[PDB]
């Protein structure tokens, strides 16, 4: 008789509850943050500011980033609990073609991650880290491209590529053939679920807030335009 | 050195006594068989006992 | 002769009534298949299953036939009727487009601005309105016309016919079909262009390693629509304005090729994997 | 020196010759005159709505009544079979949780996840009571051996067993090379097994704190594992769609349950009350029944939108709940 009664209040205001945090639930997007050693995520996320969290707001948008820094691991199991985020940054260190090979490594992880059974329908944004040490290297460079990567020789730069204001013929080439190895990977297997959205940033740059929140748009924009069945 | 442990815990799982499997056999039989009337998932209830009904 | 008219009529009802009675069983028996984007399907479906078990059958009774057996409060009711299912079929199409609308151009909002309250809210007022415009002038007799043959008509209880004078004939049209289809094709230019320049971003990003689709669909979709209903709603307005433009015989095979439209609907807007998959099961 | 590395092998094989020798018939050949239970057909009787998103763990009550579930939002919420109306809702420090329990004398609740620390909460007082930290890596299992002392495993291929009154670690059991998935406690709680991320199960002492057996049958990564009520035999499901039985007491599996069918992973396995019925979940968004005797399939449990990731059997056999990445939990009998 009374233990109804008495159970009814509680479902109510459990159910209140639950209905009042779906809408806070949904209204925020989810990001996940994954890079190779020595690649520059500390920089991006400070800059931006076993788990590390951090939530963020832009024109009235709710994002919210997760470090997995703390249990890096050879073999990674816990991917299968991302399958549900809007998209997958990518940080790696363009300048360290020759240290350690280290691009071959990151090439290899890339790789991996694009063609995981779990994470068939998740893009991937990308950001070539430490640009100012490539143009470094390049420029007068004991150490050159197509020591380490044999098919630089003969790559010459695209006549339609546009390059930044008082940039070096040889900066631009090498470049845009660090790109190109990391596009032809996701042209391969993409067949329209996702895509891949390269970029060039450095530390110094704080833009980059910007460049996530029109990925991120562009990729629902997209999401939404295939469901319907028009792109 | 890491392994003379390794060599050591191996050596422990080697001094053990086994039992025949027609034993085993006979004996996860023979409990299965004896407590095989009182589970409802095998030998459906009347309805009046089911609490989900 | 007369039966093979008699032969297609009971297709098309079958038809009809079988397509809009399978749409309306899946969505409602499979969890899966429930969204905010699933209830201005659901209630369009009513509308056609209304319209395909009320207006049709006893429609073709009547010509027929060429004799209406009934009462004038049954025939009074059956034009009501008729007109409800007619405007309340389309402002649920534009409610469509709409909702396609801000899915598309405004991403972010479109969680806050639809919910699952506000779309109840939206279908009872569209119903409201399409039932304001077809029980309440023809119930009250402020619709009748004024002249000779439509006074001598109304009387006599063996034909009930369709006289209307220029305001009720321009009204319901103008409530029923216009404003509705500028709506809908400013909505699909729009969403139109939106796929151009996504399209236009993608070749530029990676067109070196490797619209149509788009075309296709807003062809299919505007040009079902406009070929069926179109066609009516001028002939509509024509012959009030002019005594003697167009017979009678032409403005009933315009209106019955109206009726049409409610067959296509199923096969347009349920051609999703889910729908297909559901009715894999319920069907086998 | 490297005599020590060839000193092993001569222990290897005598381990095999033993085996070998131990066996003199296989399980099949014995249990073949036994009248076969036949088909069995089961129906939902109750389906729970409240989770927001996914759900990786369940734990029926000891009472038989109340039960406890995880998502993927960070909530955990205790439910009533019988009625099917919420109890409590309890938010979550981190959104990433894994596994959940249920205390037996039905006073505690404890939780964790990708965040390596183990969470307890207290239901009749509902605010955190205690944090147990010291693992380097995500948690997979936690079990509640008694009111003062809890077991978990986590991914840095350790196992511990904790102190809840003062927070340290009492012992720690090593021996694995891969990631641990899985573990069940012994009727006497005296005794508890592991399944490892490089396809081997140990047996463990609670005592003691020395491995004592290990088995190497399977193939690929063993995601669950249940324990005999007998006591003296375990099933484990891998990825590579195989069911083994071992024996404790024989040293070696005795059955295997696979089908030409399917070629996907299992997430769940249990038992029945009699130990008769294998229930197993797939990745094929339904449930399989076996048959722990003859390996002949005997129902099918579908309805699940998504793939099952829950498994559960209540103490009194009266029905079992599944759980799935659609959000939905159903009680079937
Ligand atoms: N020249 C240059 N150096 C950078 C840039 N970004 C980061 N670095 C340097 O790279 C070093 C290592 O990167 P961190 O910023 O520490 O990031 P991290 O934590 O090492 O990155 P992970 O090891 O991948 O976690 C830092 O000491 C930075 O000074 C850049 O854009 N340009
Ligand atoms: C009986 N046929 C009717 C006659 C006039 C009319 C129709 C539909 C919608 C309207 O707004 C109308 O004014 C037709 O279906």
């Amino acid at each position: 008789r009374n233990e109804e009664k008495a159970q009814r209040e509680a479902n109510k205001k459990i159910e209140k509850q639950l209905q009042k945090d779906k809408q806070v639930y949904r209204a925020t997007h989810r990001l996940l943050l994954l890079g190779a050693g020595e690649s520059g995520k500390s920089t991006i996320v400070k800059q931006m500011r076993g788990i590390f969290e951090t939530k963020f707001q832009v024109d009235k948008v709710n994002f919210h980033m997760f470090d997995v820094g703390g249990q890096r691991d050879e073999r990674r199991k816990w991917i299968q609990c991302f399958n549900d985020v809007t998209a997958i940054i990518f940080v790696v260190a363009s300048s360290s073609y020759n240290m350690v090979n280290r691009l071959q490594e990151a090439l290899n992880l890339f790789k991996s991650i694009w063609n995981n059974r779990w994470l068939r329908t998740i893009s991937v944004i990308l950001f070539l880290n430490k640009q100012d040490l490539l143009a470094e290297k390049v420029l007068a460079g004991k150490s050159k491209i197509e020591d380490y990567f044999p098919e630089f020789a003969r790559y010459t730069t695209p006549e339609d590529a546009t390059p930044e204001p008082g940039e070096d013929p040889r900066v631009t080439r090498a470049k845009y053939f660090i790109r190109d190895e990391f596009l032809r990977i996701s042209t391969a297997s993409g067949d329209g679920r996702h895509y891949c959205y390269p970029h060039f940033t450095c530390a110094v740059d704080t833009e980059n807030i910007r460049r996530v929140f029109n990925d991120c748009r562009d990729i629902i924009q997209r999401m939404h335009l295939r469901q319907y069945e028009l792109l | 050195a890491q392994a003379r442990k390794l060599v050591e815990q191996l050596k422990m799982e080697a001094n053990i006594d086994r039992i025949k499997v027609s034993k085993a056999a006979a004996d996860l039989m023979a409990y299965c068989e004896a407590h095989a009337k009182e589970d409802p998932l095998l030998t459906p209830v009347p309805a009046s006992e089911n609490p989900f009904r | 002769w007369v039966v093979g008219m008699g032969i297609v009529m009971s297709l098309i009802v079958l038809a009809i009534v079988f397509g809009n009675v399978l749409v309306i069983t899946a969505i409602a028996k499979f969890e899966r298949l429930q969204t905010v984007t699933n209830y201005f399907i659901t209630s369009l479906a009513c509308a056609d299953l209304v319209m395909g078990l009320a207006v049709v059958p006893f429609g073709a009774a009547h010509i027929l036939t060429k004799t209406w057996t009934f009462g004038n409060f049954w025939c009074e009711f059956w034009t009501s009727i008729d007109v409800l299912c007619v405007t309340a079929s389309i402002e649920t199409l534009c409610v469509i487009a709409v909702d396609r609308y801000f899915a598309i151009t405004s991403p972010f909002k479109y969680q806050s601005l639809l919910t699952k309250n506000k779309a109840r809210v939206i279908i009872l007022m569209v119903w409201i309105v399409s039932g304001l415009t077809s029980f309440l002038p023809i119930q009250m007799h402020w619709y009748r016309a004024t002249h000779q043959e439509a006074i001598n008509c109304y009387a006599e209880e063996t034909c009930c016919d369709f006289f209307t004078n220029q305001a009720y004939a321009i009204a319901s049209s103008i409530v029923s079909f216009y404003v509705p289809l500028v709506i809908m094709v400013f909505v699909y230019s729009r969403v139109f262009q939106e796929a151009k320049r996504q399209l236009q971003k993608i070749d530029k990003s990676e067109g070196r390693f490797h619209e149509h689709k788009a075309l296709k669909t807003l062809g299919i979709i505007m040009g079902t629509f406009t070929l069926c209903w179109l066609p009516f709603f001028i002939v509509n307005i024509v012959h009030v304005i002019q005594d003697n433009l167009i017979r009678k015989e032409v403005y009933i095979l315009l209106n019955w090729i109206g009726y049409v439209n409610s067959g296509f609907n199923p096969l347009i807007y349920c051609r999703s994997p889910d729908f297909r998959i559901a009715f894999q099961e319920l069907l086998c | 020196l490297d005599q020590l590395r060839q000193e092993a092998e001569q222990l290897k094989n005598q381990i095999r010759d033993a085996r070998k020798a131990c066996a003199d018939a296989t399980l099949s050949q014995i249990t073949n005159n036994i009248d076969p239970v036949g088909r069995i057909q089961m129906r939902t009787r109750r389906t729970l709505r409240g989770h927001l998103a996914k759900i990786y763990a369940m734990h029926w009550g000891t009472d038989s009544r109340l039960l406890v579930s995880a998502s993927q939002d960070g909530k955990l919420i205790i439910w009533d079979s019988y009625t099917t109306n919420k109890v409590h809702a309890i938010p979550l420090r981190s959104s990433w949780v894994m596994t959940c329990a249920y205390a037996p004398s039905g006073n505690y609740v404890a939780c964790g996840g990708l965040d390596n620390i183990c969470s307890i909460y207290n239901l009749k007082t509902v605010r955190v009571s205690r944090e147990l930290a010291g693992h380097t890596g995500y948690l997979s299992c936690c079990r509640f051996l008694d009111d003062n002392q809890i077991v978990t495993s986590s991914g840095d291929t350790t196992c511990a067993l904790w102190d809840i009154e003062t927070g340290q670690q009492t012992t720690t059991f090593t021996g694995h090379t891969g990631d641990v998935m899985s573990l069940s406690l012994a009727p006497d709680t005296r005794l508890f097994v592991s399944g490892a991320c490089d396809a081997s199960a140990k047996l463990w002492d609670v005592r003691e704190g020395m491995c004592r057996q290990t088995f190497t049958g399977h193939e690929s990564d063993i995601n669950a594992i249940c324990f005999f009520p007998n006591g003296n035999a375990f099933a484990t499901g891998s990825d590579d769609a195989t069911c083994r039985l071992f024996d404790l007491r024989a040293d070696q599996e005795l059955m295997t349950y696979s089908h030409d069918n399917i070629i996907c992973g299992i997430t769940s396995v249990s038992f029945s009350k009699s130990g008769r019925l294998l229930l197993a979940g797939y990745d094929d968004f339904n449930c399989n029944v076996w048959d722990a005797l003859k390996a002949d399939r005997a129902g099918v449990l579908a309805g699940h939108d998504n793939r099952v990731s829950c498994l559960g059997v209540t103490d009194d056999g009266m029905a079992v709940a599944t759980g799935s990445w659609d959000s939905f939990l159903k009680i079937w009998n």
